[PDB]
């Protein structure tokens, strides 16, 4: 609850904004609108675009690549809003930037933001800008 | 047993006695110095390979054998996606099943039948000792057991660490031994955030233990015919390569034009590219994907020909959901990708990167 | 008392530990069941709105449905579909209006029909569940129109088409009783039965006037379509019950929800959906509190539960929150749903003990309407 | 602040929910989004429809008829939300019913609710 | 002491007492003036949004404009119109997407143009003021497109038509300098200068690379189109200033808004519109607080004011609230506007002293963007 | 003076010597037993009145003089709305300017000129005495003065409480001496929340001290020609009654077909209705308004004729913003409005309601 203090990742509640995988999430946790940690809620369209962050898992002390993906085509869920920015870079480095509505490649051209999933796709490396 | 089987396969692999005129081994086309691909120039250049008879060209590019042993056996998964197998169209279930097919293929090694394969094995006293110690006395006098044993030896040889050493720079970087350069890290970041990772990664999420940069699926990415390879194969200009659908047992027309996602390991040194070796340059192969994303004139044009890529050999079942990503790769991301892809070169081929 | 979010974390950590792969994808909502509850948020008259689909047993949001301006939700009682009548405009809250009905698959939540209503005919009002209503067979949706005069619109959901407007007397609300019949409540203190075909002047019959002009019947009566029971509180907690099951209106005896002492001490009903009716238990639930007579839309902190037949008080629950709307699941051992518009929270209660069981918060901006299917 | 206590009118602040004329307002006070006590904000469209109430004016001891009118064609303001229901009757007595979006007659067929004004139209009777 | 609402009550009581009649009507907003401030509410990615038109002097909302999904507000510096690029969908957040530019009359708030943008070419991103930009003549609106590649859309406000898309390199943001040229910031760390005619590829020139890869330039630079001053903070409170006022980019001394020991004790810029530039005072205001290095989007409770020429700190205010965004009026003795996303409240400060004068609460759901006109 | 001037007007008002053939006084057409309207049947029924010649018919219905003294003098307010005046087209500025016109109108009392009017006033020793006392010796010898003094006297008389007594039930209810019947109170409620109030209330907001149920504005409500009256008046089949545009000095074509909102005081007793007496029944006048709102075909049909209301005489400048309220008056609400409007009847004409009812 100290918004400016360093982010303290936990591995014990995915609905809280301090969940380790949410380290560069921007929006809403899909698990709170009928999705899950890595799946979109019913009715929404999963984008193929992603932004990535290297997130620290406090449990095994390892850093994992989270390629965030947006669930699109619904108005914003309004539940479990979260904004973290671990390693988050400005828009000209879009691969690490999280204000972008990453809805590209979503079915039906869905481009509205509903929530974001936090799946792992690698074990960092690393990055240069953020280890 | 396991060493000794593989050592037998190692003999067989380089033995031109397994070809009709005794002019060709597996190693002729899967040359170990060329990540087990064919350095030999033919009528269609390096797009396709020439057989034992010196005339017959194939209609597909000879693939690397590196890392082919990590491909699961052919199967349809619970989502109804076909995965694994050997050959570009998965028509062989696994390596063992694949190994005898060059031997008997008249446009490759051209042995007439298993018996003639066995007779050549009997000519060599070393084989009679090698095969008998592993599979028992008289194995070479029985064509079926002889040919299956040769096939098993070959498969076992391909499964050795020599073929899949995981000693690319990418491997060393993932073990924390080394760092990617900026450009290679950019390339990697792009690779895992863009559409490539949708097909050229083992897993949908989590971390693979022996990543080979393919999900082993079948996709039609809409490639054109390699006119000069197709001319050279002699299959005719009426011919359509239906990819997975040519596997016996696959009847679903949704599979026409789909080919196995190749491992991108050693891709930098195994040109030309795609199942028909239509693209000589790696950069070209990357650029091809922009044809689905880029609105720019330069995206309709194959930079190697200056002419339009060409219509898909198979215009249906394109993986448009994955390929129409909504984002085109600019030159810097193409550079980045080429760089990253070169990191997947096994150690022993790093000298080939020029 | 391990939470949703905690169990998920645990499960995810285990899949990473075990190297378990899974395809990111679009979830299906779990099958509709008796404990599924829908909360509509009219969002205090906002141009766009949200419905939250909730697993009341788990206290979990299992889906959401977007809507327009003051949409009217309906839920097929048998769980086969949900729908709404909604309104959008070409430029947010201005420009061309389009009223439409969407029907949605209740597990994929995908629209299976989108049916334009011509000439922007919906009644725009703080959401009254019984101003848009499904016939019992699910094949027709009936929507109220106030302007230029009271009328009712008929929408064929099977053929996915608007049918016609019906001219009605000076009446309000739409309680369907048959594929072609509904009742309304009239200004004159009667109910109006309206029987309608594909064409012709509808057959309209009025009951006897059942309340005096100074007894005020609330805008959110409870109607069980399956029981044909219309439970209609007045401002004082006097509860009119009307049995429509025979297809015609029979007036049941009136019950008081509050006692004479309670009334003399200022107890009156109040909120939005003030009343709920549990069909199988034949039980009325009524949101009540001490209040001045003109604070009838304020929240209430107490639910009286009374036997519909006798008027006997069965419980008085102290809800522990400011509740505007109640409803109940229609299964055995029902949940008593207590929606706070001010807290934007559905409190889920045991309807027998009144005990709060769990809660689902962050339900929009001004959530007011709870809908359950009566699937039994 | 006790929501259930008898409403107590004042004649000292029009942006407050206990302002005397707001005794049956439901929505938003237009004065808080650029209109005024009896005028609509720019860009909105003034309904001709109204509902009434008799609201006691503690300045003068007299009760006046307030015929509320909606300012329409904009999404809801979101400022100074209020809901009072003095003498408010259910929808079947619509002239005293305040959940209805009383936007009829508004120019350009505007029917979205933005806010409400509270003009006096007579003395009670 | 007497508030707006109080004064209005006394006026209304006097009118009633005097028997003064007055016609209920649509008010005109006060003429646009220096102290008009616009607050845009992207509403945490809601499909529809609100802009508030505020008279900063009285701290009074004087009107509102509705918007769609993540619209880009632009306010003509001469007060003659406002416009946005917006995005709507045929079913709230789903269906056919229309991108469009609306131009509004700044006193009636009526739309005077609605220009459709073909092929839904807008960049959907948390709102960055300089992702859509007016040319100095007010005749042309330029908007950034990200997909399939960086591009810039040219919209003729005079003809009320979309003209065409310009191919640019790997660059971001749009800072128009002339009727036919604008700058963008490139991945490689140059600015690009883009001059377009009516036809053909535009002519593109790159400056020197001006920052290293590991110096991160925020998404919200302050740009004064009239002063040609591009003010571009990095994450550490380092500030580039770029002068574009001659048609080509010239780089002013990079300045540091924080001190080494502040940095060392954890001070960094933080929020949304982290920076304001007051043109006539040549003065930069930077939102800052003690924060971890990756908490760069959190609210700050301090603004430091520094001379743009010298880099000297002129003031450090304790805002007394969590502030996400700042801007300033461009007149003499400017207001410093401090917008709290959290509080949904625009705090209006004397920019000189930093004291809080007045505030305007209830500004939507998650207001983030303050725009003012530069009318001088 | 004030008493005495009024008392002179009283005498003139009922004096038929102010008509050419001495058949007609003000009171003939503005009959005090009928709330100062014309009970006499002519060739278009009671729609239009017959002059002193026995043959000439007007083209407009004779309006009440009750409450006409509350109407402001004719003016353009700051919103560009014209207001007040006398006659249905506001062509007279006020009562005094109005009062001479019937005297000299060959269609009405038909005196040839002011001189003939003065010669009549001189034949009467009580007028010599009454006029001289208030206006001075010789007043009756000067036709301009005598005519102006007669108008003044007549305007004074119309300003007396006798014309505007405010003793209608509505007035008693508003004082708290009685209550409305429940139908009347609903009528009152509808009146004040529907579109009637946008035109038939003195003020836009606040409370009028002496409500006469008109804003004194000019509105084209899209009335058809009253064919029978138009026939009787002889003005021709191609004649268009341009309403306010006919007032000399109004040229704005936007004023074509707009007429002065009448006071709805004594409306129950002063039928037929509208400027051309086209509707005989009060309920019909109310139902006319549903033409702009109701989607029911019946709403386009004049219940008195069973035929469409008809094309407006003047199809432009209709008050569509106020008229097209989007809400239709059901019959309960029309009945209620009738009941309410009947409360606007002055105490002395209450007995006339029995027949109307
Ligand atoms: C004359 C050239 C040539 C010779 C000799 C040859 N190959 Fe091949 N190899 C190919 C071509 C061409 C393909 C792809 C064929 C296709 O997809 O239909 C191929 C494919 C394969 C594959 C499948 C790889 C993959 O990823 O799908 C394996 C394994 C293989 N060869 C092993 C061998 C072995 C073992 C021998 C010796 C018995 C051999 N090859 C001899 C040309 C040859
Ligand atoms: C839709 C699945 C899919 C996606 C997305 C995709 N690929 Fe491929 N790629 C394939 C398939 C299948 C082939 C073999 C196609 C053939 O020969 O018919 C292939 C071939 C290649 C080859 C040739 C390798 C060889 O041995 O010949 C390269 C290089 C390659 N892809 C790189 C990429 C890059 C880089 C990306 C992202 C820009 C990408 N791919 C995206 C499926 C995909
Ligand atoms: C032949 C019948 C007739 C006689 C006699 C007549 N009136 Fe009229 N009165 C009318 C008609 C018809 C109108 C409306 C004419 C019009 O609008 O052009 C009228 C209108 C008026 C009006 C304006 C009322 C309004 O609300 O606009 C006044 C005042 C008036 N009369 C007073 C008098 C006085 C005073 C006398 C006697 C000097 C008089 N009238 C004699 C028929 C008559
Ligand atoms: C747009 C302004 C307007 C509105 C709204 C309007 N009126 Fe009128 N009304 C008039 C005007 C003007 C006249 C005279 C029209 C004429 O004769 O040309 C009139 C005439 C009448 C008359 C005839 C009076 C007479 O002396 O002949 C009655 C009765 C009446 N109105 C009732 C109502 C009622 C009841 C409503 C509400 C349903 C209503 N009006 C709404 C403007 C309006
Ligand atoms: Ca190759
Ligand atoms: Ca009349
Ligand atoms: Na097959
Ligand atoms: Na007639
Ligand atoms: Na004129």
């Amino acid at each position: 609850t100290d918004p400016r203090a360093k982010w303290v990742p936990q591995d014990n509640d995915i609905q809280a904004c301090d969940y380790w995988r949410h380290c560069s999430i921007d929006g809403n946790i899909c698990d709170c609108s009928g999705g899950s940690l890595t799946n979109c809620p019913p009715g929404t369209k999963l984008a193929t675009a992603s932004w990535v962050a290297s997130c620290y898992n406090p449990t095994d002390g390892q850093s994992y690549l989270i390629a965030y993906r947006d669930c699109c085509g619904y108005n914003v869920s309004g539940r479990c809003p979260c904004l973290n920015t671990e390693g988050e870079l400005p828009v000209y480095r879009p691969e690490f930037a999280n204000d972008i509505i990453w809805c590209f490649g979503a079915e039906d051209d869905a481009m509205t933001y509903h929530c974001t999933i936090s799946p792992i796709v690698g074990k960092a490396s690393h990055h240069h800008h953020h280890h | 047993a396991d060493d000794a089987l593989a050592a037998l396969g190692a003999q067989l692999f380089v033995d031109p006695a397994l070809s009709r005129n005794a002019t060709q081994s597996c190693a002729t086309c899967h040359d170990p110095a060329r990540a087990f691909t064919d350095p030999r120039e033919g009528k269609a250049g390096l797009a396709v390979s020439v057989g034992d008879d010196g005339q017959s060209h194939g209609d597909r590019n000879t693939p690397t054998l590196g890392y082919a042993a990590l491909v699961p056996a052919f199967h349809r998964d619970a989502n109804g996606k076909y995965k694994g197998g050997q050959f570009w169209d998965g028509r062989a279930d696994d390596l063992k099943q694949q190994a005898g097919q060059p031997m008997l293929n008249p446009v490759q090694m051209a042995m007439p039948d298993r018996a003639a394969v066995a007779a050549r094995l009997r000519d060599d006293p070393a084989y009679r000792t090698g095969f008998e110690a592993l599979f028992g006395k008289g194995v070479l006098d029985d064509p079926e057991r002889a040919f299956d044993a040769a096939a098993e030896a070959l498969a076992a040889y391909q499964a050795t660490g020599e073929f899949s050493p995981f000693d690319s720079k990418y491997d060393r970087v993932m073990r924390g031994e080394e760092k990617f350069t900026p450009l290679e890290e950019f390339g990697y970041t792009v690779f895992i955030t863009w559409n490539c990772r949708l097909c050229h990664m083992q897993r949908k999420q989590g971390v693979a233990e022996r990543e080979t940069f393919t999900n082993f699926e079948y996709h039609n990415i809409g490639l054109p015919v390699n006119e000069t390879a197709r001319e050279a194969s002699g299959l005719g200009a009426d011919h359509v390569d239906h990819g997975l659908l040519a596997r016996p047992g696959i009847e679903d027309p949704a599979q026409s034009g789909r080919f196995k996602v190749p491992s991108l390991r050693n891709v930098a040194v195994t040109g030309p590219y795609m199942h028909n070796g239509v693209f000589t340059d790696l950069r070209t192969a990357i650029l091809f994907y922009n044809k689905y994303t880029s609105r720019r004139p330069e995206a309709k044009i194959n930079p190697e020909t200056g002419a339009p890529w060409g219509e898909p050999e198979v215009a249906r079942n394109l993986s448009l959901a994955e390929l129409q990503s909504g984002l085109m790769l600019d030159d810097g991301r193409v550079d980045a990708l080429v760089a990253f892809l070169e990191t997947l070169t096994d150690r022993r081929y790093e000298p080939l990167l020029e | 008392q391990e939470t949703q979010g905690q169990a998920a974390a645990r499960a995810a950590a285990a899949d990473l530990a075990a190297g378990q792969d899974d395809e990111p994808r679009i979830l299906e909502a779990p099958a509709p069941d008796a404990r599924r509850v829908y909360v509509n948020d009219p969002a205090h008259f906002a141009a766009v709105t949200q419905q939250f689909v909730i697993d009341g047993e788990a206290g979990r949001v299992i889906g959401m449905i977007d809507g327009g301006f003051l949409p009217n939700p309906v839920v097929a009682d048998d769980g086969s579909f949900i729908a709404h009548a909604s309104t959008v405009f070409s430029r947010i809250a201005r420009g061309e209006r389009t009223d439409y009905v969407e029907v949605f698959d209740p597990v994929t939540l995908l629209p299976t029909a989108d049916i334009e209503l011509p000439d922007a005919p919906r009644f725009l009002v703080g959401t009254y569940p019984w101003m848009t209503s499904l016939t019992p067979d699910g094949k027709t949706l009936l929507f109220y129109q106030f302007s230029p005069a009271p009328a009712v619109g008929v929408v064929d959901l099977e053929g996915k088409a608007f049918k016609r407007m019906l001219d009605v007397p000076d009446c309000y609300h739409i309680f369907p009783t048959a594929p072609d019949t509904f009742f309304m409540h009239c200004r004159d203190g009667s109910l109006a039965k309206v029987a309608f075909g594909t064409e012709g002047t509808p057959e309209i019959t009025h009951t006897e006037v059942f309340h005096p002009e100074d007894e005020f019947l609330i805008n959110h009566p409870a109607y069980s379509q399956k029981a044909g029971r219309l439970v209609w509180p007045t401002y004082t907690g006097k509860i009119h019950q009307i049995d429509l099951s025979s297809g015609d209106a029979k007036f049941l005896p009136a019950v008081e929800a509050l006692t004479e002492a309670e009334r003399a001490d200022g107890w009156r009903p109040g909120g939005w959906q003030q009343v709920a009716y549990h069909r199988a238990l034949d039980r009325i639930y009524l949101l009540v509190d001490q209040r001045d007579e003109w604070r009838h839309k304020t929240a209430s902190r107490f639910v009286v539960v009374l036997d519909a037949k006798t008027g006997e008080r069965l419980a008085k629950f102290e809800m522990g929150h400011e509740i505007d709307s109640i409803n109940v699941s229609q299964d055995e051992k029902p949940l008593l749903y207590a929606l706070s518009t001010g807290d934007k929270t559905l409190y889920i209660h045991d309807a027998e003990s009144g005990e709060e069981l769990r809660s689902v918060n962050q339900l929009g901006h001004g959530p007011q309407v709870i809908t359950t299917a009566d699937m039994g």
